[PDB]
């Protein structure tokens, strides 16, 4: 349930 | 570094959070 | 977290979420000593008991959060890990005994409102403040209780206990590099951490320079608030030589 992270930390 | 432990929010702005003092009350010696 | 409160914005700016790639999950709590060194609890990266056993790519560093789940955009700042250091002497067949690992970040991260290292206790500092009754303060997005889960980061103040009250509500081994923390059945307060908190900061404000230092990490313990038992902590000061060396060595 967590919010998906910008894609640029890997 | 010399700069540890000192919150922007609080230490470095003299505010204190709303439970610290409960800890200085607790250190007698 | 058990029995604690929402931390204020930026009250525990070193407090890190050690967070797994995949799936995305939090991993355990951390803190932040330097601009690229982050401290937290061995067995949080090994554990074969779990079959726990994380290398640097397995998982992302997420400093000065306060939402458990949500991407704080602008405020949090994600690092990767360059090299993982667990000490060497780490018992994680018995006690856990020297709970403790380093992990050096890629590249040093920019300290802010919200992102600030927590200092470490020397001889003096320790002894002054590692006392019977003096309270210490820890943090987590760890479990509400034993047996959910957090909004935000929660925050508890918990009293130091006495040795030989920390010796005789467990059967398991106590070490000189673990010192155990709460309140006793009589004093009515609770507060305990909790799945999840661990690797996390225990720390106590200096009456004396005004300056938090990270005394403990979260270790272990046999549930979590339970009338009659504590909560474990890694002995930070007796193991400050390790983390001197390490530190000394690759950076
Ligand atoms: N202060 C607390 N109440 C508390 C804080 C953090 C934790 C999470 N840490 C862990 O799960 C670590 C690795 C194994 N373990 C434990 O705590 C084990 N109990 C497992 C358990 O009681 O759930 C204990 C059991 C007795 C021997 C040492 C290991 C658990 C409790
Ligand atoms: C934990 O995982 C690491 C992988 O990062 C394992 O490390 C290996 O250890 C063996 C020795 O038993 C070496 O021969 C390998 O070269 C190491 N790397 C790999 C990729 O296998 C380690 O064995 C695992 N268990 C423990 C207790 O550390
Ligand atoms: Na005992
Ligand atoms: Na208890």
């Amino acid at each position: 349930d967590f919010e998906e992270i910008p894609e640029e930390y890997l | 570094e010399a700069d540890c432990g000192l919150r922007p929010l609080f230490e470095k702005k003299s505010l204190e959070d709303k439970t610290e003092r409960e800890l200085l009350e607790s250190y007698i010696d | 977290i058990v029995e604690g409160s929402d931390a204020e914005i930026g009250m525990s700016p070193w407090q890190v979420m050690l967070f797994r790639k995949s799936p995305q999950e939090l991993l355990c709590g951390a803190s932040l000593i330097s601009d690229r060194w982050v401290l937290t609890a061995a067995h949080c990266l090994l554990y074969p008991p779990w079959d726990k056993n994380f290398t640097e790519n397995d998982l992302l560093v997420r400093i000065g959060k306060h939402s458990r789940t949500r991407y704080e955009r602008n405020i949090e700042k994600i690092s990767m890990l360059e090299k993982i250091y667990i000490h060497p002497r780490y018992n994680w067949r018995e006690n856990l005994d020297r709970d403790i690992a380093l992990m050096k970040l890629k590249k040093p991260v920019a300290f802010s409102d919200y992102i600030h290292p927590v200092c470490l206790p020397d001889r003096e500092t320790a002894a002054s403040l590692l006392q019977a009754g003096y309270k210490g303060r820890v943090t987590g997005w760890g479990n509400l209780k034993e047996t959910g889960q957090p909004s935000v980061l929660q925050v508890v103040n918990l009293p130091i206990v006495e040795r030989p009250v920390c010796k005789d509500s467990t059967r398991i081994r106590i070490t000189d590099n673990m010192f155990c923390a709460g309140y006793k059945p009589d004093e009515g307060k609770r507060g305990d951490a909790c799945e999840g908190d661990s690797g996390g900061p225990f720390v106590m404000k200096s009456p004396f320079n005004n300056r938090w230092y990270q005394m403990g990490i979260v270790s272990w313990g046999e549930g979590c608030d339970r009338d009659g038992k504590y909560g474990f902590y890694t002995h930070v000061f007796r193991l400050k030589k390790w983390i001197q060396k390490v530190i000394d060595q690759f950076g």
